[PDB]
RNA sequence: GACGGAGGGGUACCACCAGACGUGGAGUCUGCGGCUCAAUCUGACUCAACGCGCGCACCUCACCAGGCCCGGACGCGCGGAGGACCGACAGCCGGGCGCGCUUUCGCGAUCGCGCGGGUGGUGGUGCAUGGCCGCUCCCAGCCCGUGGCGCGAGCCGUCUGCUCCAUUGCGACAACGAGCGAGACCCCGGCCGCGGGCGCCGCGGGACGGCCCGCGGCAGCGGGAGGACGGCGGGGCGAUAGCAGGUCUGUGAUGCCCUCAGACGCCCUGGGCCGCACGCGCGCUACACUGGCGGGGCCAGCCGGCGCCCGCCAGGACGCGCGGAGCCCCCGCCGUGGCCGGGACCGCGGGCUGGAACGCCCCCGCGCACCAGGAAUGUCUUGUAGGCGCCCGCCCCCACCGCG
């Protein structure tokens, strides 16, 4: 689907800040929790489940985030290229720190 | 001063439960701790035939985890409750919650 | 369209939450673990023989 | 419902000295015994009158036995929970036997009351050990197996 | 007389069945780590997790930022109390009487293609070294032959059953995947000599008066 | 103590007839059709089953006294198997209706008052179960 | 070593004595074979397949009869902003789907196109495997250090003597010391302290073949007791060496091949697994007077809540803090009749869970065989068998099933 950057910036953005992303099932339970999105006229929204799967495997293969799959849990960790990556996304300088 | 607090300890292990007990017992000599209540255990039962395959004769393998449960009421200032339970001894894996 | 019809609630999908298998979710308590994926994870839970 | 967390609530103290207990296979006799006229009630209901007819001859088996004068003169608020019908009457028993002892006072006339009756009815003071068996995954009883098919 | 719905144990299973999540998690991480043994403090909503595995240095000590990427992961993950979720880390003395760090070591010794019977003997010699009362391994599947053989490498005594073993032996399994297939390591070290607990058949007599 | 000494049975064929020479209770006569419950197969023939239930179920209510009773409550102390079906026999309490009727005519009576959840044996019907235990035996 | 219809010890209601309670015979219920099929997904075949792989309206779900779309990632070359990608009113066609179409209206770099390569697949093979688990085995055996014996395979310790429930002990012995298994242990009892009571729940004792009488190198045993308790209350753990036992359809278990965009991905619909000329395994209810049937009392444990009214029930609405079997006992009716034994299909009817019966429930009909099961075999020793109910599991609804 054409992911919303909406969307896509909440995950980066849950990721720079707390440096760890999480997955369950396709089943949606309102939708994936973590990332709080607003469309303009939109009220503060949940990624449709489907749609955090898609970019963070792409991410994975990018070599944006590092994956340890248990209980059917996805388990992702930021890596150093992709604070480059991110902060590239985000516009951001080197001096931003995650909050580790 | 006189307010009553509601207390419950839960440990899987009783041993472990019971040091939680001995703590309180000592440490609420300073603000008249109630004398402990030992509930019924309750028990999370789980018979399972132990063969992934049916082949065999069908065999029963018995778990339990039984929970205990203790109950402490304390007519004492909140400051004073908080003072026993940080005192009293804590060991990994036992839950003490308080309910006014 | 294939967006309006995937997935249309048709019932309760459970899985264990070790395993992820529909078969023998088992309910019984707040455990939805598999029946065979249980006995592997008893130990660490603390669920032991008499 | 048995041995529950008040052995007698419905009726405290009110000159009840004599405490006993008499058990049957999960039949708990709490019986609460004070020196009264000498008529008992079990469940609050006479001793002498008990809804089985073939029980009831034996609920007053201990009383002739250990002197019914000697009885006569105490008063019993007996309650017995849990067990069955059977099992029932054999703890009240068990608890009247020995609630007359307690209260006659440990002496020679007393110990020979006491050998007459446990000789006359065995396990009368002595709480039957046995306690109903587990059942197996063998089959559906403690010891009982399901049908071999294929030999 | 009291309500039964009592909903204080259905939160203590939610934990535990936390805590086991947590191990699985642990456990295929941080394989550097040598992760054993989790559980949660839990004190009024602060998860602390504490955490015994043989070496916290490759996971904490880089700033302690991965460490903290791990708080986060497993707060965000649980949807629970972020702060409140940190992970305590600890050091394991005597990772030979460990079973789990000693077969660790194994599959990967195993996967490096070190040889089976020498690096069987290694691990029976750390456990032989820390003095622990016998160690053995059952490396078991395809070892060297298209059918499934099982090498068995042992040194000492090793109690098999009772309920001793289960609180005086201590069991690993892992599963190694060399391009035959799956092989399984196994660990089984027995101590008499452990915690506050005596192997309860040896009587002890030891003098005059 | 008293009802306990008359026997219960005697008490309750002898309450029917006090209920029904003394006019209390009045069998609604579309208890007719109506079978003792689910369980019952073969329906009551005795003809004076209202005064006899009646009879049992104003002494329940004294023999609780304070503990308080439920309509639903009261078909679980007349329960019975039911039988008829290749399964085995599950014992069925016996149906609302006959005893909620029951239940009814005693609160105009004076022989119930309400209590917190079920309604409880009035004081003014404590003194009538009690006095005709002790005046028939 | 395996075996003997060879001998000598033993031993066990998974063996027989002496009995019990049975099945097999009848309806039914579940599984299997056979078969029918569009589809009847399968796996498993003596013990050690066959109510087994924890309850099939859909889902599950692997199968069918039709369809939907990517959930081909990330990388190299190539194309692409008036558009790469990418939906849509009405009408049509079609359970249905802008599914397609006629049609004209958008999208907005989130990409196309080939490739390098993914990714999934309840597809296969448990004769490539891990893990678990069955089974030998409810077995008492299994081995070691050094030394002895043989050229070695191998022996000795590991006993052709005695006791155990037991390689359980003892007194021996070219063996002498060690282990592992059995014990021990641990959970749950039944009795006795103390501590505790929002709930009869927290730690200790007691019981040891100790004592007696024997018979005994011994090991013990055979009685007698005293003592809640007796010599193995009941279970959990269960050696070593294996098995081509079973599961790839539990498993970011997994070799390897196949499938991969019209997918063996994934959804959506309806049916399948429950179809029955059949043979069989596990159960249930019967075959009545030791019984049914109508009332009256009323006794439980695992561990668990209810009030009010409406209705023949079934059920539902309303409300809220809590509650409990059968058997049995007492009185009646039937009067040996397939009867008032027994309840099988079917004819309606009223209800529930439900998107939905194709599920269940109750009532009013109906009134199936079976009047005690052939040859065969199974289970079983004190709170035991059996009789008799209740709980819980999978559970949308449901159990005759299993755990209890």
């Amino acid at each position: 689907v054409h992911i919303p950057k909406a969307v896509y910036k909440a995950v980066y953005a849950h990721l720079y800040e707390n440096a760890s992303l999480a997955l369950k099932e396709y089943w949606r339970v309102g939708n994936v929790p973590g990332i709080t999105y607003v469309d303009e006229n939109g009220k503060l929204c949940n990624p449709t489940y489907l749609h955090v799967n898609c970019i963070m495997q792409s991410l994975e293969s990018r070599g944006v985030v590092k994956d340890t799959f248990a209980w059917r849990h996805h388990y992702y960790l930021l890596t150093e290229k992709g604070e480059q990556f991110i902060r590239k996304e985000l516009d951001l300088t080197d001096d931003v720190l995650p909050t580790p | 001063m006189h307010q009553k607090y509601t207390i419950i300890v839960v440990g899987k292990d009783l041993k472990l439960v019971e040091r939680y007990v001995k703590s309180i017992v000592k440490e609420g000599r300073a603000f008249g701790i109630s004398g402990p209540c030992r509930a019924p255990v309750r028990r999370l039962t789980i018979t399972t035939r132990k063969s992934p395959c049916g082949e065999g004769t069908n065999t029963w393998h018995r778990f339990e985890l039984r929970m205990y449960k203790r109950t402490f009421w304390v007519t004492c200032g909140g400051n004073d409750i908080s003072t026993i339970l940080s005192k009293t001894v804590v060991i990994p894996g036992i839950q003490v919650t308080v309910e006014v | 369209m294939r967006e309006t019809e995937f997935c249309t609630h048709i019932a309760h999908k459970r899985e264990c939450r070790i395993c992820g298998n529909y078969n023998s979710v088992y309910r019984k308590y707040g455990l939805f673990i598999c029946r065979r994926c249980f006995k592997e994870n008893a130990g660490k839970i603390g669920f032991v023989k008499l | 419902d048995l041995l529950e967390r008040n052995d007698i609530e419905v009726r405290e103290r009110d000159k009840y000295t004599v405490h006993t207990l008499g058990k049957k296979k999960n039949s708990v006799a709490v019986a609460f015994v004070k020196a009264g006229k000498g008529d008992i009630l079990v469940n609050n209901v006479p001793l002498a009158l008990v809804r089985p007819e073939i029980l009831r001859t034996k609920v007053s088996e201990p009383i002739m036995i250990l002197g019914e004068s000697l009885f006569k003169g105490l008063d019993m608020n007996i309650k017995v929970a849990g067990g069955g019908h059977v099992s029932q009457i054999y703890a009240v028993r068990q608890a009247i036997s020995r609630g007359v002892l307690a209260s006659v006072k440990d002496e020679a006339a007393r110990s020979e009351l006491r050998a007459k009756l446990v000789s006359y009815d065995r396990q009368l003071v002595v709480s039957d050990p046995r306690r109903c068996e587990a059942k197996k995954f063998g089959g559906r009883g403690a010891r009982a197996r399901r049908q071999k098919s294929y030999r | 007389r009291r309500d039964e719905e009592n909903v204080y144990y259905s939160k203590y299973l939610n934990d535990c069945i936390m805590e086991a999540e947590l191990h699985e998690f642990f456990s295929r991480e941080l394989v550097d780590a040598g992760y054993a043994s989790c559980s949660l403090c839990r004190t009024i909503d602060s998860i602390c997790v504490i955490i015994q595995c043989a070496e916290p240095e490759v996971v904490m000590g880089d700033n302690h930022y991965r460490l903290h990427k791990i708080e986060y992961l497993l707060a965000g993950r649980f949807m629970c109390d972020p702060k409140n979720f940190n992970i305590w880390v600890d050091k394991i003395i005597k990772r030979g009487l460990s079973a789990e760090i000693m077969v660790d070591n194994l599959r990967a010794k195993l996967e490096e293609a070190m040889p089976i019977r020498r690096a069987a003997y290694s691990i029976i010699r750390t456990a032989m070294r820390a003095g622990a009362a016998g160690c053995e391994v059952i490396v078991a599947g395809k070892l060297r032959a298209q059918r499934a053989r099982a090498n068995k490498f042992k040194e000492g005594c090793l109690i098999s059953t009772g309920h001793p073993k289960r609180i005086f032996l201590a069991e690993a399994t892992r599963h190694i995947k060399m391009r035959q297939g799956v092989i399984g390591v196994k660990v089984r070290i027995y101590n008499p000599n452990i915690r506050g607990a005596v192997m309860p058949d040896k009587i002890e007599i030891g003098a005059f008066s | 103590s008293s009802v306990t000494r008359v026997p219960a049975d005697v008490f309750i064929n002898s309450f029917a007839a006090h209920l029904k020479n003394r006019g209390i209770i009045k069998c609604p006569a579309f208890t007719d059709y109506v079978k003792t419950g689910v369980s019952r197969q073969y329906a009551p023939r005795d003809a004076d089953w209202f005064y006899i239930k009646a009879a049992s179920v104003i002494r329940h209510f004294y023999i609780s006294g304070s503990h308080s009773i439920g309509v639903a409550g009261l078909a679980r102390k007349y329960s019975s198997l039911q039988k008829g079906k290749t399964t085995p026999h599950h014992t069925k309490r016996a149906s609302c209706k006959v005893i909620r009727s029951i239940v009814s005519q005693f609160l105009g009576q004076k022989l119930l008052i309400a209590g917190e959840r079920g309604r409880h044996i009035s004081p003014n019907g404590r003194k009538m179960v009690e006095d005709f235990a002790e005046g028939l035996q």
